[PDB]
């Protein structure tokens, strides 16, 4: 259901990190590290993407 | 290894899928069954043959007959049923049978990925449901004590009867009579002891003796031949003595068949070929066998009546069946078809010398499935309600559960028996009322379908099986007797080889893996069950094929190999289906590994024939999502097992195209930080049921007290736990055979006035609103009228409001205007909404603070939620605390956290991994009180935990009334907040007040704040007659002719009626304003 | 099922869609906040009121006649903490000792030595 | 024991006394047939059973995996692979001693003491 | 619990009897506000660690 | 008591027919049926009376 602008817990933005992440996966095969480099330190902002379930993808396969 | 058996499990669902049973049992009715049913007791004083079942159609006026499809019938509220035709012999349309989505006759069954996506059907939808008049109807499994089996019950000290044995009989294929045989045993275990049995149509009961002579065996010792298989068992024999004397008065077959009141004797025969033990077969030349049965019964009886065998376990699940969908459509059908039988008989009884309105088979079926009343319709409610409900759609795991649900008609049944192991989930079951009478099936469990008897009957009588007919109990001492589906098809000598050959024949797959074979050595018997309705689970085979020591048949080659379905995994003898009955005589090993020094932290762990695929498979949907249920107080798990069925999330993806009443979608979902390997098969990652809240179990403002939790406003603003709420009002344009149609407009004036209160200005000229419109108060959502111009327009419920999200007009079969409206609304969490984790830790919001006010940790990190430590000690739910820890690691470590049941992970282990990352080994962190900045003298259990936002938000409950809409019959207020109703002041509330002595106040409730009414009694005949014309003063009260002595009183109108009723029952309640009886 | 299952309370209008009740009066009704709902009735006469304050007032109910003992004490947080706060090891400095007396509505207005 | 009934009209055998000779006879009350008494015992009651504890033990009682394994040693072949249980007499007043049988003889030796 | 619970000797039972209904009903509000405030600053919690027994 | 209740009055001769407010109808506004349970078994009784009489003449 798309990524959440700003993390609930602390507030830090997290909109941009999406495409970046899904790439550092496909190729560079990371998790922990990718994130670390994406500047996502403390678990609070962290859990947002790693727990995000992009439903929108299946929805987009729908007509209107 | 352990991680391997998982792949095995993976292999299973890839091919069978969570709802095998449902479809499989449906197809079995369509494909085969339905035919066999119509061809049995057909022919009428003209035969019937094969039947044709075409596909879905829609015969609507203003069009030909449009080939209808599921996703449409839903929206237009129709019926996913197709035609049925049959070439009758002395072509014809006969009823519409509702297909089951995702089955075989449903076109979806073939279409592939892209193909389906084009049919608008959501791939994740496993289907398995029916679509009657819109709403998705799911048939619910109905449990029932199996038939054709030997039992024995002891009957209490106060009763002329001691013990009794019963046996329910019914033809496994053909009509299925429901007449049971009762072989009682009067005279308690003392008194000076007859034996009587009950037969269908016989007034009194008959003494076993006569029954033998009445069969064709009149002399003794040829009788004990059948009963006792050991001339040296004097005990048993003794008991019988007094009994022989009873029947000593009838010395032959004539009188035998007589005494049952030439005409009756002839009739007697009848009652032996159609009433006496009607299952087995009703042929003719088989008299002999049953005699051996009736002997084996009275035997089984005494074996208990002599304290050698306990009383039969009434709730031994193995002796219970489950009538799934397929079976139900039978016993229901017969009742119908039999009325259909005698219906076509009526048309012929009018012909003083086509007609068959094939809607009675259509509408009849509908009635049941719609309501839940099986047995026909008519003035016949004498059916069972519960069957078929309104499939849940609150959350995905909710819907799932519902299909996998079983019922059980009514202190002992409710118990959780042993037999329930493996087959049913122990936790998931409704609270209060019926609790334990509603069971859900485990993951691995499955129900039988119906294999064939003969290919094993033959296979027997062609391997050592000397027929029952000629038996000699003393000549044949240890002859191992074999039973087939509750019938005795002769005995067999040494079975050991005969046994482990059929079972190996099955493993290759030439005699269905579904049949059950149980050998009870401890009695020398062989139980054979082919039956349809037997619950079964799968197990690993061990076999000692090691000529070099003492080991599991399966290897790492079968594994990596996973034209290779699950059917082959069975066709290779690697797994067997063990039902509850067969279980009794086997020995199952738990952990495959171990069961073939230690750390003082981990949990203490305590010939093998079978192994458990994996213990975490005995759970059903509910418990399956709970992390570490083996760390919480079991009764708590049982709670979450229900609350789960009430949380918010996303229940399907097509949701944006569904016009269903009520539906909620959680703004932003979130897959849990900790999971079960089993979740991988519950597509949960693609359909989460909640979010991961940054919990912090501590005390603060004191608003997190008594199971109430504090929620960080700041993140509530950031969209945390917000949810959409849908609703769908629908209307039609009704007509009459007498050309008088309704209208869908924007009515005003026009001689009638009959209109609503709200505003219509927000109605475009099409009589509808727009999707932009901001509706509120009561505003009319649809505009309708009835010319007889009275408004019948629908107004948004006074308590609701939101925004329109999509309106749509459409035709109906009766060429009427079908129109549904859907309203959307975003629901924000509020200081009252209910929430909960997956550990029965339910709670609502007490207040909401922001970032500042909130407590925080040096790192910066701040909590989203703060629940109270007091909700832990007596709740005992510890896994919660653990789920937190684990999830606090996977967060920091980025790796997905496995929470699955009995693995090799401990709190001490996890604690070390968390120490490797930087934070406290137990989770705990320092926090500074958001108001002063000063540290907290204590430390807090700060850590991310998953939280589901269950529905039941305040604004759906909040209700207040002061003199509103009054009921009609009573004239008191009305029920429900939806109709602006009023709260009941029931007994218990009365009582209390009376204790307080609040005399007046109570008098003021019941009168001023409800009923009340001024009635005029008569001073003579204390009645409510008086014709009080409040103007011309005229009072009167004929029959007692008075107009002078009349009194006025203030009583609750509710009571006045009570009296009128009493009057109307001829009783006379005289009311006197003066005492007359004196003393 | 109690004499105390119905008691007269003073109305205090506040925002948000919920009945805000005191903690200590939880166990009489035997309620919790895991979703529980509560019914409220509204008096109507001038005498009715008196009758509500003279016989149903919460203070009169403090002592339950069935066991000649109270039926409302200090629950959860308040109880749990008062123990800590009481211990000899518990010390408080001026800065907090001030904000605490202020928080007491009944304070005699005299700082103890 | 294995007592008998009688030919001709196959029924139960009731006993009668051989008056003139003083001895017991058995007979039938359907015809006339009469054969002497096999044994002087006619009826037994037993209020404290002990028969049925050995309950059917076919040699195959060693392939039923649900049974325990004991390493004792029979009174004859002197082996060390024995199985056991308790009386099968479901009588609330029975006792709980273990009877052991050996697959290489079939004795009924206990563990009692 | 023993000293401020629904018990016999109960400090509550005595203040009603000795001072009256009103004062005691008020007594609550005070004792509350005070405690909650203190706790509010002193903090308090519970976690798995409070359930583990010594190594030996 | 010869005045308030004599044994004989336990058998009914003339049957007391209760009015609308006892067995109300529930219309779907006005021009739509909606009839009580009793508003059926009354005519049924009536009919069982009528027919009876039409068998006694
Ligand atoms: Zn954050
Ligand atoms: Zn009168
Ligand atoms: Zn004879
Ligand atoms: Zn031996």
């Amino acid at each position: 259901m798309i990524i959440p602008v700003r993390c609930f817990s602390c507030g830090k933005v997290v909109g941009d990190k999406w495409d970046a992440y899904l790439r550092l996966l496909e190729e560079g095969k990371q998790e922990g590290d990718a994130l670390d480099e994406l500047k996502l330190k403390r678990y609070c902002c962290r859990r947002m993407v790693l727990t995000h379930v992009d439903l929108i993808e299946k929805f987009l396969r729908y007509n209107p | 290894t352990t991680e391997d058996c998982w792949t095995v499990i993976s292999a299973f669902f890839e091919e069978k899928g969570l709802v095998s049973q449902q479809l499989d049992s449906f197809d079995e009715f369509m494909e085969t069954s339905i035919q066999d049913l119509v061809w049995e007791e057909p022919r009428l004083i003209i035969r019937f043959g094969k039947i044709y079942l075409s596909r879905p159609t829609m015969t609507e006026a203003d069009g030909t007959t449009h080939a209808m499809f599921p996703q449409e019938a839903r929206l237009r509220n129709l019926t996913y049923s197709s035609p049925v035709y049959l070439d009758m012999e002395k072509k014809v349309h006969i009823g519409k049978v509702p297909i089951m989505l995702r089955s075989k006759f449903c076109s979806l069954r073939t279409l592939d990925e892209v193909d389906l996506y084009k049919m608008k059907e959501c791939p994740y939808d496993m289907g398995g449901y029916f679509v009657i008049n819109g709403s998705e109807k799911v048939l619910i499994a109905q449990e029932r004590s199996a038939a054709n089996i030997v039992q024995v019950f002891k009957k209490a000290a106060p009763s002329p009867i001691s013990h009794v044995a019963e046996i329910r009989s019914a033809l496994e294929k053909g009509s299925r009579l429901i007449s049971t045989m009762q072989i009682k045993l009067y005279g308690r275990e003392d008194k000076g002891r007859t034996i009587k049995a009950t037969l269908p149509y016989v007034k009194q009961d008959i003494p076993i003796v006569i029954v033998f002579r009445a069969l064709g065996v009149v002399p003794d010792g040829e009788i004990l031949q059948h009963i006792c298989y050991d001339e040296n068992d004097w005990q048993m024999l003794e008991m019988l003595k007094p009994c022989i004397e009873e029947g000593f008065v009838i010395q032959d077959k004539e009188v035998a068949l007589d005494f049952i009141g030439e005409k009756r004797i002839q009739y007697a025969k009848d009652i032996l070929q159609k009433e006496l033990l009607p299952h087995i077969t009703q042929e003719e030349g088989f008299e002999t066998r049953k005699t051996f049965f009736l002997g084996y019964m009275v035997n089984r009886l005494l074996l208990c009546a002599l304290e050698r065998k306990d009383q039969d376990d009434r709730d031994h699940f193995g002796k219970k069946r489950l009538d799934l969908a397929g079976p139900l459509l039978a016993n229901l059908f017969r009742i119908l078809f039999r009325k259909l039988t005698r219906e076509i008989y009526r048309y012929m009884q009018r012909c003083i010398e086509l007609a068959v309105k094939s809607t009675t088979i259509t509408s009849g079926l509908k009635y049941s499935l719609a309501t839940g009343n099986w047995g026909e319709q008519k003035k016949a409610m004498s059916s069972r309600a519960g069957v078929s409900q309104v499939l849940n759609r609150y959350t995905y795991s909710s819907t799932l559960s519902h299909l996998r649900r079983t019922n059980t008609p009514i202190a002992k049944p409710r118990q959780l028996h042993n037999t329930h192991w493996g087959l049913v989930c122990p936790a998931e079951t409704p609270e209060g009322q019926a609790c334990g009478l509603v069971k859900n099936l485990s993951l691995l469990s499955g129900i039988s379908i119906g294999s064939p008897s003969e290919p094993i009957i033959n296979f027997l009588e062609e391997w050592g099986m000397e027929p029952l007919e000629d038996y000699d109990p003393a000549q044949h001492t240890k002859s191992t007797r074999i039973f087939v589906n509750g019938v005795w098809t002769g005995i067999h000598r040494d079975p050991s080889m005969l046994v482990s050959t059929m079972r190996d024949l099955r493993r290759s797959g030439a005699i269905s893996p579904e049949v059950s074979i149980i050998r009870d050595i401890r009695e020398r018997e062989f139980k054979i069950f082919t039956d349809v309705g037997r619950v079964y689970r799968p197990l690993f085979i061990v076999e000692d094929d090691e000529s070099k020591d003492n080991e599991l048949r399966i290897t790492k080659e079968h594994i990596r190999k996973i034209v290779y379905g699950w059917s082959s995994l069975v066709t290779s003898g690697v797994i067997e289906y063990v039902d509850g009955e067969e279980e009794e005589t086997i020995m199952i090993a738990m952990t495959p590994e171990d069961l073939q020094l230690n750390d003082t932290a981990k949990r203490i762990k305590p010939t093998f024939t079978h192994c458990e695929i994996h213990p975490s498979m005995i759970l059903g949907v509910a418990a399956s999502i709970i992390p570490f249920p083996d760390h919480n107080q079991s009764p708590r798990n049982t709670y979450q097992s229900a609350m789960g069925k009430q949380a918010m999330g996303v229940f399907l993806t097509n949701y944006n195209v569904r016009m269903d009443t009520m539906a909620n979608i959680l703004y932003y979902p979130q897959k849990p930080l900790a999971k079960t390997q089993a979740m991988e098969y519950l597509k949960f990652r693609e359909l989460p049921a909640g979010q991961n809240a940054i919990v912090a179990i501590a005390c603060y403002s004191g608003y997190n007290q008594e199971d109430s939790m504090i929620m960080n406003q700041s993140s509530i603003d950031r969209g945390l736990f917000r949810s959409l709420f849908f609703r769908s009002y629908m209307d039609q344009e009704k007509r009459f055979g007498i050309s008088i149609v309704e209208e869908f407009e924007k009515p005003t004036r026009a001689t009638t006035l009959r209109l609503k209160h709200g505003t219509y200005e927000k109605l475009d000229e099409d009589g509808l609103i727009a999707p932009g419109v901001r509706v509120s108060g009561d505003d009319i959502i649809i505009g309708k009228t009835t010319p007889i111009k009275r408004d019948a327009s629908t107004p948004l419920r006074s308590t609701e409001n939101g925004i329109v999200d999509q309106v749509l007009l459409t035709t109906n079969q009766e060429g009427l205007k079908f129109v549904k409206v859907r309203m959307r609304t975003t629901k924000v969490p509020q200081i009252g909404d209910k929430f909960a984790s997956r550990h029965g830790q339910k709670g609502t919001i007490g207040v909401t603070y922001r970032h500042e006010d909130m407590p925080f940790s040096a790192e910066g990190i701040v909590p989203d939620l703060i629940i109270n430590p007091h909700a832990i000690p007596s709740r005992m739910t510890v896994a919660h605390l653990i789920e937190c820890l684990l999830s606090k690691v996977g967060s920091i470590r980025g790796y997905e956290g496995d929470a699955t049941p009995f693995t090799d992970l401990t709190v001490d282990a996890v604690s070390n991994l968390l120490r490797d990352n930087g934070y406290q080994s137990r989770g705990f962190e320092v926090m500074y009180n958001g108001h002063t900045g000063k540290k907290l003298m204590a430390q807090v259990f700060f850590g991310p935990t998953y939280y589901q936002r269950l529905r039941h938000m305040v604004d759906d409950k909040i209700h207040a009334r002061a003199r509103g809409p009054v009921q009609v019959l009573t004239r008191q207020p009305v029920e429900g907040r939806s109709r602006d109703g009023g709260l009941r002041f029931g007994e218990m509330e009365r009582d209390c007040m009376i204790a307080h002595g609040a005399a007046g106040f109570l008098k003021e409730r019941l009168m001023e704040a409800s009923d009340a009414f001024r009635v005029h009694v008569c001073g003579i005949c204390g009645l409510m007659s008086v014709i009080a014309n409040l103007k011309k003063n005229q009072f009167e009260c004929r029959s007692c002719k008075n107009k002078t002595n009349i009194y006025q009183l203030h009583i609750p109108y509710a009571a006045k009626l009570l009296f009128q009723e009493l009057m109307a029952m001829n009783i006379a309640p005289r009311l006197y304003t003066e005492r007359s009886g004196v003393s | 099922l109690h004499k105390m299952s119905m008691m007269a309370h003073r109305v205090k209008v506040m925002p948000y869609s919920t009945f805000r009740l005191n903690l200590s009066v939880t166990s009489p009704y035997n309620a919790d906040f895991d979703g529980d709902e509560m019914n409220l009735h509204v008096p109507q006469s001038e005498e009715t009121r008196a009758e509500l304050s003279q016989l149903c007032a919460v203070p009169l109910q403090i002592v339950s006649p069935q066991s000649n003992k109270p039926v409302m004490g200090i629950v959860q947080d308040t109880l749990c903490g008062v123990r800590k706060m009481t211990l000899r090891d518990t010390f408080i400095e001026y800065e907090q000792v001030m904000n605490m007396l202020f928080w007491v509505p009944s304070w005699d207005g005299v700082v103890p030595q | 024991a294995s007592f008998r009934f009688c030919l001709e009209c196959n029924n139960m055998l009731y006993p009668k006394e051989d008056k003139e000779n003083q001895r017991l006879l058995y007979s039938c009350r359907n015809c006339d047939y009469t054969e002497l008494a096999e044994d002087p015992k006619v009826y037994r009651h037993e209020l404290i059973t002990n028969i049925g504890e050995t309950a059917g033990i076919v040699d195959d009682i060693g392939q039923d995996p649900t049974l325990p394994r004991s390493d004792k040693e029979c009174p004859e072949c002197h082996s060390r692979d024995c199985v056991f249980f308790q009386s099968q007499q479901r009588r609330k007043d029975t006792n709980m001693t273990l009877f052991y049988v050996c697959l290489n003889c079939k004795k009924t030796f206990r563990d009692e003491s | 619990k023993k000293t401020v619970g629904s018990g016999g000797g109960g400090l509550i039972h005595t203040v009603m009897r000795e001072k009256g209904p009103k004062i005691c009903a008020e007594l609550f509000g005070n004792i509350q506000k005070v405690v909650n405030y203190w706790l509010l600053h002193n903090g308090f919690s519970i976690g798995i660690g409070d359930a583990i027994a010594d190594a030996s | 008591n010869e005045d308030y209740a004599r044994p004989e009055w336990m058998i009914i001769t003339v049957l007391p027919v209760p009015p609308p407010q006892v067995r109300p109808s529930i219309a779907m506004d006005e021009t739509t049926q909606g009839q009580d349970d009793l508003t059926h078994k009354l005519s049924d009784i009536l009919k069982a009376n009528i027919n009876v009489q039409k068998l006694e003449m």
